């Protein structure tokens, strides 16, 4: 699970 | 169109959840050749994340169906041809973004902050290509992703504070790349743990403008660590 | 087998949340001229609901922004023109559905159940046109919506049981039309209350395959009544 | 908003 805006 | 007009239209498209419109506005802004502001950079990033995101999500669903269809050849063929159609769209979007980064964004980045931002973005879009690539060209794509992330990683460690949202966001995605693309859980865990611990040790450097983004990424880094060590 | 393939592709598109693909598959099925099964009818309905639904949602967001930007001439004009662009898409989608209903669906419906379903659908898509219409155009559109709903209402009262999900769903949307389009809260409340009370009096007529849909619509009818009488 | 939806 990568970067959240 | 006028630059400020295109940016306002992109913000309207964002609120209306019309991300193709949002991306088309920001692509035109980028193509004007002038260095993007922090706001413009973020609008371009959000637009394409959602455009590519819809394809990555559809790809996962269709691949899962195709695999669970082991036994029914004709039905499996339909899911395979649909997955390939989705992959073509996904590759076209990634190639669009990567072309904007090489031609305009990375050469014109005049600060470490924006240079790190664009190199992380280059790392991300080659990683999305790597998720749907196979064998021989996959190796080159994986190498391009790693090189972009590595250069961004070195600049961020040298120029940014451990709590900087861009530095943290980069450590989050680079650790995801080691786990999911290179199948290296220990390097992924080491990268994520170091980033979390260094940010925890310097919480006094948090700013009111970006403490929400920083703490959210720190939570995501630790969530990944918990998942990867279970 | 060709129609069956288009239906399988539509089901794949539904799972991938690719509703333009889903609607294109079901539009081709409809255009073959044969009467749709209950499954095909529902796939066509779900596809277009999501396609039109995205535009109705975007329209509401952009209209709210347009109202909130009174005083800022440049911002308000931009919100107005983007709303106009969304309306054009919305009208094109509604006209596509209404054309399928007139040419294939309503003339070939051989059962009261399917005829009521398509007439309610005609009522719904003219109601969506009415939500963004103005002047003389609006009067005609509103009329068309009311006539479709009225014919569906008369057939359902004559041929279906008060607990039938299609009869209940029609009473729900027709009451929404009176409240939101005709500005008649009392007629909307009277319709919704009658539909709820007649279904409550005959709960013994419920079937195991459709009791969930029936009871859910009954709850929606009463939720509207509570909201409209507060 | 509470319609069927449809
Ligand atoms: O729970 C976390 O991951 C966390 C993250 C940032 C700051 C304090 C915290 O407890």
């Amino acid at each position: 699970s990568s970067a959240n805006l | 169109m006028d630059k400020n007009e295109l940016v306002q239209k992109a913000k309207l498209a964002e609120q209306a959840e019309r991300y193709d419109d949002m991306a088309a506005c920001m692509k035109s802004v980028t193509e004007q050749g002038a260095e993007l502001s922090n706001e413009e950079r973020n609008l371009l990033s959000v637009a394409y994340k959602n455009v590519v995101g819809a394809r990555r999500s559809s790809w996962r669903v269709v691949s899962s169906i195709e695999q669970k269809t082991e036994g029914a050849e004709k039905k499996q063929q339909m899911a395979r041809e649909y997955r390939e159609k989705i992959e073509t769209e996904l590759r076209d979007i990634c190639n669009d973004v990567l072309s904007l980064l090489e031609k305009f964004l990375i050469p014109n980045a005049s600060q470490a902050e924006s240079k790190v931002f664009y190199l992380k973005m280059k790392g991300d879009y080659y990683r999305y290509l790597a998720e749907v690539a196979a064998g021989d060209d996959k190796k080159g794509i994986v190498d391009q992703s790693q090189q972009a992330y590595q250069e961004a990683f070195e600049i961020s460690k040298k120029e940014m504070q451990p709590t900087h949202p861009i530095r943290l966001g980069l450590a989050l995605n680079f650790s995801v790349f080691y786990y999911e693309i290179l199948n290296s859980p220990e390097k992924a865990c080491s990268l994520a743990k170091t980033a979390f611990d260094e940010a925890i040790a310097e919480l006094d450097t948090l700013s009111e403008e970006s403490y929400k983004d920083s703490t959210l990424i720190m939570q995501l880094l630790r969530d990944n660590l918990t998942l990867w060590t279970s």
